[PDB]
């Protein structure tokens, strides 16, 4: 079953899905690697500031990931 | 497909966000049952010659939404340099200039702020574009003449 319910934040800016591999664009925006990657196939640009963007420029955000994983773990009780 | 269910999930939020927040003079909903097919309505800005008239649109969402821009156009006839007999609209936002961050709510506004101020240097209907440039009075009059018989 399971769902979300997710505390925003974890949620993707575009699709509002739960993230599984958060990354930060140069923009300072945090996106799910999966989503953003699909955007880069069409146009090599940040989907916000419309500045040039490539995979290389994506830095991972573990702090949040663990935060999500731990959250998913808590959502395994009761 | 998976990229289908996803695009849909987004479309849904957009619709839920037009309920928690309706744009200025703008209204849009699914044509019932089909989610990738919406109709939109516009109350004709009061800073335009279309003031009063109600103009209907059709929004067809790509299955790759929002990665690909939504196809949208007028059903209602309207006198404007950037809208032609078919219903086509001339907005960069709807062509090569569309960002996945853009939403329907946003687009409608972009369209209204076009009915108030048209871009005649890049016109969909040259004949009209020349009237706008040379003789505004003509334009405004005509725009209303059409808003009169077509949009009411």
């Amino acid at each position: 079953i399971d769902y979300s319910d997710a505390p925003d934040e974890f949620r993707d800016p575009l699709m509002d899905t739960l993230m599984t591999d958060p990354v930060r664009l140069p923009s300072g925006t945090i996106m799910d690697r999966s989503i953003i990657l699909r955007h880069l196939l069409n146009s090599p640009t940040d989907p916000f500031n419309r500045q040039t963007l490539t995979e290389s420029m994506l830095e991972p955000v573990p702090e949040l990931k663990e935060q999500i994983q731990a959250w998913m773990r808590e959502k395994q009780n009761s | 497909h998976h990229m289908n269910s996803m695009a849909l999930k987004r479309i849904n939020k957009e619709l839920s966000d037009l309920a928690r927040d309706p744009p200025a003079q703008c209204s849009a909903g699914p044509v019932g049952d089909d989610m990738f097919h919406w109709q939109a309505t516009i109350m004709g800005p009061n800073d335009s010659p279309y003031q009063g008239g109600v103009f209907f649109l059709t929004i067809h969402f790509p299955t790759d939404y929002p990665f690909k821009p939504p196809k949208v156009a007028f059903t209602t006839r309207i006198y404007h340099p950037n809208i032609n007999s078919n219903g086509s609209i001339c907005l960069d936002i709807l062509r090569s200039q569309w960002s996945p961050a853009l939403t329907i709510s946003k687009v409608l506004l972009s369209i209204c702020s076009l009915l108030c101020d048209p871009n005649p240097d890049d016109p969909l209907v040259p004949e009209i574009a020349r009237i706008y440039k040379t003789d505004r009075d003509k334009y405004n009059r005509i725009s209303r003449e059409w808003t009169q018989k077509y949009a009411m």
